[PDB]
């Protein structure tokens, strides 16, 4: 049993392959979630669809729980091993507590499992930071962002992996109750912030929407593109 | 090449001295004890607008009479917490009382600095804690304050600032914290010397503040509550 | 004296339109008639005012006293009034007499002194022994650019005007405050993204005394010439008035010192020591300015890079997205653009694409159209030089590992 | 050495089992020269004070002196090396020289590390003037029999560096 | 399928484009060109043939008395004595680079007069001897004198008082006031090595003492301690340690001391051969069968592992010092030091910025205080404020130019 010391301190007070790990989030693809007043809404920036790919294997976009879904970006191989971990604690929590999971909840198991990650022997730290969404029982929409640093919180909105800082910087300055007074709005709001770091736009975006009762439902690739004109 | 347990020239071993050093870079907090009780305070560093200042709990309970202040590897911090409440639940369970502050730290410092390599378990902790915790509370002995450092070293302390303003904040401590101050007085003393060193200008969303008296049991502020302190400080 | 000797350039004050045009034309009359005022004029009052009587006969005299073939030495320890000790060439100390021509002042030990080739005496004072290895980095022809020539760069282009320009513009805007402003910035950033044409720019508008070195031409082969180079250099840049001195691609004698084992990475080390010691330490440095560029700032040795000896680091980085238009303009203006091969298509895609892939693909556009034979550049010439200029690059991680 | 500097052997420590070694390569040798042909074994006209940096060498070698009546001879490694060629010759030439006259006493080449180094030499060879001297050194300790006495004994800080030739025989032998 | 271009295609293709007038237009910009170099050519590079002192101050003797003081006065040939024969006339010398030779006593120069070692104005043709040269000082040597005072004193020197102290018993004290080191018969230190990481006052506390040095304050320009010809550097420094034993407490500061020190090797071209020759010199100068007297040593470095063993150890260097990065009251003294010329507003706490630049050196503190009203005059305003110091301290030092931890990094609360 392999047990040596993978990530250990250095000077200056750091850890650095909870950094290194950090940038490989960077360069994965970019994702954003925001919040909205009954809605909660994730988007992802394709690299490639590559015209032969079938894109129904390459969803970056997941449920763990009727009523929760996330969105990641990092290691792919890292992100489809946490999101089975998160589904059957998803069951777990739903046989012993026989209620359905909390945002809140799911949001530090899986931040719980990243940090057994980094301190552990013989382990490397989880290249993913994951968005999950989800509506809590009593109907509030929640959005919480976990890094690889095992650290949790709950946003209104934020984005991550490549082009992550620009298009936070765009929603700080875009976002507004205003912004998030219509479902569409909030759906264009996002499709702009993308399109700030994607090109193509229309065709390179794939998105998703939550709402408090239905399920999670992927936009099609029409209603996408009919966002996008509406936006020009 | 340097495991983990290696000591220096000095007798001073590399990852203990390193981790204490990583405390520098987390936020403020203040923590003072006085006879009528024991007062928190801490600066929040919210990120960015758009993350919810609801989410950084830097002020937590392990009791209803135990209360801690965070600062380093917050998300080294949990475990830390997880195990002070269990260990105060079963000592409840087993003795039906109500663990001290000491024994609460004793308990938590005694999980710091366990750790190693090489015959030690099948998933021990490799690398030691970076975070230092302000425990508060009142036990059968009156308000305590301890505060606790990476290296498993727990001191009751009159008054006691950790985080990166600790140096100046523990100095403004000094000239003006006195034996018979009351709780008022130190939760003012403890915000004005947190709005110092707080590069932002300090208003009611950037601070959890938090208190433990013999009457009531643990206490976080609200907006109100934290509103019409700095109102006046 | 100080001499503030200027460029001696800008003699084309700069022709307003570059479009063929009968105002460039008047224009660039206008300039060739005042030159050639000027220079009849000069050539006119040479011939007249008859003061033939010349050569102030005492001059002559002089002249005479003094033989020919004078030669060049080193005056040394000055014993009295009229005598002094002088060092020829072969390092040989003769005990001449200073003669009455000479002023005692402006003779002092290790200045170069003129002699009688017979009687070694000093007949003469020498005050310009600049090396003539290092007065050939003086720039007297002022390249050919403006900082409008440049695009995109605002805010990298306001901090080095705010350290080689403004300070001695308003340098009452620094005094109010007592900052003292500025003295030297590095100019790092990826390749063929400016530096260069910024450090161009910059010397355009001079108003001092530009010194151009070249980062390599300093290193010299007999031990101690390199480290007495770098020494002449800035004891010119700060006997000459107000200069900037512009160390280009300072990553070669600016290598992170190490306990070497050779010779030459020994002296090397030697002379970035000179640098070193020199614009940083015990001494002063008056209006000396220092631009440094470089391609790799994580190799220079810390402490060529210092705040307190190279400030303001500025970050040249690969262009943006506006600025490739902005750049797009300017260096496309000069040609006869089709009414479909608007450039605001090209930008975008690659997101590797600096300054320098954009003047090539605008020559190679150039080139590519003249091969159907036609002087108006088109939307397919433009698009066949991006498969022809932008080549060979290297690529990133494989697709799959991340989205 | 006229100052005659003021050590002895009680300033100075740990300096014993090679404070006598230095002795019977110094004193006795000089003072008492009979006794040591008494047997037919003489001591060699060279001992080399081999040891890690700021050990006590010229300690020793100032304590040889002072209580040595013989006026010292003093040099340094790098006065040896001159400008013009042949000057270091002239240098070492004399010191050998003028240590016949005033026969008796001792000379001690400090920082002999530099005067003579490793046998590495310059295709040019313009720079090798101090290999011509290092090999006029070598020549005049040849040329000495024990029945001369004027003994040489030399420090370098670093015996890695020293010209595998300065201690093959006769040459500093005795080493310390 | 890219046919070349034939010499009509080219002919056409210089001629159907618009060009009203534009062969006029390069015709007068090439006249331009040829007239420029006319216009210089005539007025070209004179009225540089200085050197000439105003014949009008002196212009009475600036005539045939030049003359006279031609043809007499035979010019004399420097050249020294190492021998003068006693009862025997004949004297040798050696004149410099030329020879040796055997010389005779000019009538008008008694034998009493002339010494063994002093310099003799040997002339020409028969090399007689006449009025002895007094003893040369080198201008290489003696142009190293500090000659004045800068404009540092100890007060600017913040942030260190256990690193002024330190260098003050022994630069300063055992000069100053012999009798504390009596009492107690202490022998003064001497030789102080100021290390630090790059850029931390080392050199500051240097010129500082040059302003109550009281004495002699010889600076090696270590860059001219290394000439092309061997033995120059030798003779230099030994040069410069006989000037140093010539006058009362001579302190002698060897700034950037790595450029003539290093661990010696003969591997790489025998290592420097000449360096380290020089570098020994210095060693057995500093310590060896001669001892110095009343000179002491500072030197300064950014890495003193890269020195000599046989020079970092004592007796050549006594008081190391470390400079360490400054403390909390060291950045705020810092601070406040350099900001009491600034035109900044009153109500600005130091003591929050000292907390805000970790791990900053002084001449990033400098930095700092300097480019933080350099925004202010980007704004046109004239008194800078507190947020102006803080932007400036965020845009120079802690993110300084770099700063990729950004995006969705908050893991230290
Ligand atoms: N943003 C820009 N705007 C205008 N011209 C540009 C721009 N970037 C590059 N260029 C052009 O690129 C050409 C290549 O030279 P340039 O001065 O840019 O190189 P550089 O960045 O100094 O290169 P090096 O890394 O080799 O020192 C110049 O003629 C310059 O005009
Ligand atoms: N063994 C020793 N006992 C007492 N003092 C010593 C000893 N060794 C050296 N010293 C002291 O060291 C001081 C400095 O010179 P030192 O004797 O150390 O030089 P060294 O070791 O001979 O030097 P190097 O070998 O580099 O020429 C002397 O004044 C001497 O008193
Ligand atoms: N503790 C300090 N208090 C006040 N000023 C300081 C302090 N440390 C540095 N400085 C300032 O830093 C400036 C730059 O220092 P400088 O680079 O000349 O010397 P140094 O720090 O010894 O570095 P170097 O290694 O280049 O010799 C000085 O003008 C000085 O005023
Ligand atoms: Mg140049
Ligand atoms: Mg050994
Ligand atoms: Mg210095």
């Amino acid at each position: 049993s392999y047990d040596r010391a993978i990530t250990v301190f250095s000077p200056d007070g750091h850890l650095f392959q909870v950094e290194y790990a950090q940038e490989a989030v960077k360069k994965g693809s970019t994702a954003v979630g925001v919040r909205g007043r009954d809605i909660v809404v994730l988007g992802v920036e394709k690299k490639s669809v590559a015209k032969l790919q079938d894109e129904r294997t390459v969803r970056k976009i997941c449920a763990l729980d009727d009523n929760v879904c996330m969105a990641f970006a990092g290691l792919t191989a890292d992100a489809r091993i946490v999101i089975n971990r998160a589904r059957v604690e998803c069951q777990s929590h739903r046989l012993t507590v026989e209620d359905p999971v909390t945002v809140e909840y799911i949001t530090r198991y899986i931040a719980s499992l990243k940090q057994r990650y980094t301190q552990s022997n013989g382990r490397r730290p989880f290249g993913i930071s994951a968005l999950i969404v989800g509506f809590d029982f009593d109907g509030t929409p929640r959005l919480y962002q976990t890094d690889p640093s095992g650290t949790y919180h709950a946003w209104k909105a934020n984005a991550i992996g490549r082009g992550a800082k620009s298009v936070r910087e765009f929603l700080e300055k875009n976002y507004t109750d205003e912004a998030i007074e219509t479902d569409d709005l909030t759906i264009k709001l996002v499709i702009k912030a993308l399109l700030e770091v994607v090109q193509s736009g229309g065709k390179n975006i794939e998105l998703a929407v939550m709402r408090r009762d239905q399920s999670l439902k992927i936009l099609n690739p029409e209603e996408i593109e009919k966002y996008v004109a509406e936006i020009e | 090449d340097r495991g983990v347990n290696t000591f220096s020239p000095e007798g001073r071993l590399f990852q203990v001295e390193y981790a204490i050093e990583a405390i520098k870079l987390g936020s403020t907090a203040i923590g003072i004890q006085t006879s009528e009780g024991v007062c928190l305070a801490v600066e929040k560093r919210i990120t960015s607008p758009l993350m919810e200042p609801s989410s950084i709990e830097k002020i937590v309970e392990i009791d209803a009479h135990i209360g801690c202040a965070m600062s380093g590897l917050i998300a080294d911090a949990k475990t830390l917490i997880d195990k002070a409440r269990v260990e105060t639940q079963n000592h409840w369970f087993t003795y039906n009382e109500t663990m001290t502050v000491e024994s609460v730290t004793q308990a938590v410092s005694n999980l710091a600095l366990q750790f190693g390599e090489e015959d030690a378990d099948p998933g021990a902790m490799s690398r030691p804690f970076g975070v230092a915790l302000l425990f508060g509370g009142v036990d059968e002995k009156g308000p305590q304050l301890f505060h606790m450092d990476p290296s498993g070293t727990f001191v009751q302390c009159d008054a006691r600032a950790i985080g990166s303003a600790s140096e100046g904040a523990q100095s403004s401590l000094q000239e003006v914290y006195h034996k018979s101050m009351t709780l008022k007085e130190a939760i003012k003393s403890s915000l004005i010397i947190l709005k110092q060193v707080m590069e932002e200008k300090l208003n009611a969303t950037n601070i959890e503040l938090a208190t433990v008296q013999p009457g009531q049991n643990f206490h976080m502020f609200t907006k109100e509550e934290l509103e019409e302190v700095i109102k006046d400080i | 004296k100080k001499t503030k000797g200027p460029d001696a350039a800008s003699k084309l004050p700069l022709v307003t339109p570059h479009t063929q045009c009968r105002l460039k034309l008047l224009k660039l009359e206008r300039i060739k008639d005042y030159l050639l005022m000027e220079e009849e004029f000069i050539r006119n009052q040479e011939q007249m005012k008859p003061l033939e009587e010349k050569q102030e006969e005492e001059r002559s005299k002089v002249d005479d006293l003094r033989g020919t073939p004078m030669s060049v030495g080193t005056l040394e320890e000055i014993i009295d009034d009229n005598h002094a000790i002088v060092s020829t060439s072969v390092g040989s100390e003769h005990y001449v007499s200073i003669l009455s021509f000479v002023d005692k002042d402006l003779l002092e030990p290790g200045c170069s002194v003129l002699l009688n080739h017979k009687v070694h005496a000093v007949i003469g004072v020498l005050m310009d022994d600049t090396d003539p290895l290092v007065t050939v980095m003086k720039v007297e022809k002022a390249p050919q650019e403006t900082y409008a020539d440049i695009g995109g760069l605002d805010n990298q282009i306001q901090e080095i005007k705010e350290s080689v320009e403004l300070p001695l513009t308003h340098p009452e805007y620094y005094e109010e405050m007592g900052i003292k402003p500025p003295k030297g910035v590095i100019l790092y950033g990826p390749p063929g993204t400016g530096k260069t044409l910024l450090a161009k720019a910059v010397a355009n508008q001079t108003s001092a005394t530009f010194l151009r070195v070249v980062g390599s031409e300093l290193i010299q082969k007999y031990l101690g010439d390199g480290p007495k180079l770098v020494r002449e250099l800035f004891r010119v840049a700060e006997e000459h008035a107000p200069s900037i001195v512009f160390i280009d691609e300072i990553d070669a004698i600016g290598t992170k010192r190490y306990d070497s084992n050779s010779g030459g990475e020994r002296e090397i080390q030697r002379t970035m020591l000179e640098l070193l010691n020199q614009l940083d330490g015990f001494d002063s440095r008056g209006d000396v300015k220092v631009i440094m560029a470089t391609n790799r700032i994580e190799t220079l040795d810390p402490a060529l890079i210092r705040p307190g000896r190279i400030d303001r680091k500025i970050e040249f980085p690969l262009p943006d997205e506006k600025t490739k238009k902005r750049i797009f303009q300017i260096h496309t203006s000069r040609m006869t653009l089709a009414d479909d091969v608007t450039l605001d298509d090209l930008i975008m895609a690659k997101d590797d694409l600096s300054g320098a892939d954009i003047k090539a693909i605008c020559t190679e556009a150039g080139l590519m159209a003249l091969r159907e034979r036609r002087m108006k550049v088109t939307n397919e010439d433009f698009k066949k030089s991006k498969e022809n200029v932008l080549y060979k690059k290297q690529e990133g991680t494989p697709e799959g590992l991340y989205l | 050495v006229d100052e005659r500097p003021t050590e002895q052997y009680s300033d100075i420590g740990g300096l014993d089992k090679q404070i006598q070694e230095l002795v019977e390569a110094i004193v006795l040798p000089m003072n008492h020269k009979e006794k040591f042909e008494n047997l037919g074994i003489q001591p060699p006209k060279g001992v080399l004070m081999y040891g890690p940096p700021g050990t006590g060498k010229t300690l020793l070698a100032r304590a040889c002196a002072a209580q040595t009546k013989a006026t010292f001879l003093k040099l340094a490694g790098p006065q040896l090396v001159q400008m013009f060629i042949g000057d270091g010759a002239k240098l070492v030439r004399d010191a050998f020289a003028l240590a016949k006259e005033k026969a008796p006493s001792i000379i001690f080449i400090d920082e002999l590390d530099a005067i003579g180094t490793k046998r590495f030499d310059s295709e040019k060879a313009g720079d090798r003037e101090v290999q011509r001297t290092m090999l006029e050194l070598l020549n005049q300790l040849d040329g000495f029999q024990p029945n001369t006495q004027v003994k040489v004994i030399a420090a370098t800080n670093r015996v890695d560096i020293l010209d595998p030739a300065l201690l093959r025989s006769g040459r500093l032998d005795r080493k310390i | 399928p890219i046919r070349a271009l034939d010499e009509g295609d080219i002919a056409l293709l210089k001629t159907y484009g618009q060009s009203t007038y534009s062969r006029q237009i390069k015709q007068v910009e090439d006249d331009i060109q040829q007239l420029l170099k006319k216009i210089n050519e005539l007025t070209g590079i004179k009225e540089s043939d200085t050197g000439l002192a105003p014949p009008a101050l002196w212009d009475l003797a600036a005539d045939k008395q030049t003359l006279q003081s031609e043809q007499p006065l035979q010019v004399a040939r420097c050249t020294k004595i190492i021998n003068a024969d006693s009862e025997d006339p004949k004297y040798i010398i050696n004149v410099k680079q030329f020879a040796k030779f055997v010389v005779d006593l000019s009538d008008q120069v008694a034998p009493t007069d002339i010494e063994e070692g002093m310099r003799v104005g040997v002339d020409r043709n028969k090399y007689q001897i006449h009025i002895p040269l007094p003893p040369k000082i080198d201008p290489t040597v003696t142009m190293m004198q500090v000659e004045e005072k800068p404009d540092v004193t100890y007060s600017d020197v913040g942030g260190c008082k256990e690193q002024i102290e330190k260098l003050r018993e022994v630069v300063e004290t055992p000069l100053l006031h012999p009798e504390r080191f009596v009492n107690l018969g202490i022998e003064p230190p001497k030789g102080v090595l100021l290390f630090g990481p790059p850029g931390t006052g080392k050199t500051l506390c240097a010129r500082a003492v040059a302003n109550r040095t009281d004495a002699c304050f010889i600076r090696v320009i270590g860059s001219e301690l290394v000439q092309k010809y061997v033995g120059e550097g030798a003779r230099m420094v030994r040069e410069l340690f006989e000037m140093a034993r010539t006058k009362k407490a001579c302190l002698i500061f060897f700034d950037e001391i790595d450029a003539i020190g290093g661990a010696r090797f003969d591997d790489g071209a025998g290592g420097d051969n000449e360096v380290q020759r020089t570098m020994l010199e210095l060693i057995n100068q500093l310590d060896g069968f001669d001892p110095r007297g009343n000179i002491k040593v500072l030197m300064a470095t950014n890495r003193p592992d890269t020195l000599d063993p046989a020079l970092m150890r004592p007796g050549r260097l006594d008081r190391k010092i470390e400079f360490s990065l400054p403390d909390l009251e060291g950045r705020t003294h810092i601070f406040k030091i350099h900001a009491r010329s600034m035109s900044v507003e009153r109500d600005i706490r130091f003591e929050l910025l000292a907390r805000l630049c970790p791990n900053s050196t002084g001449a990033e503190i400098r930095s700092v205080c300097t480019e933080a009203g350099m925004f202010a005059i980007r704004a046109r305003r004239k008194i800078a404020t507190e947020k102006d110091f803080l932007e400036a301290v965020n845009k120079v030092i802690k993110s300084y130019a770099k700063f990729s931890a950004t995006p969705r990094y908050m893991t230290y609360n």
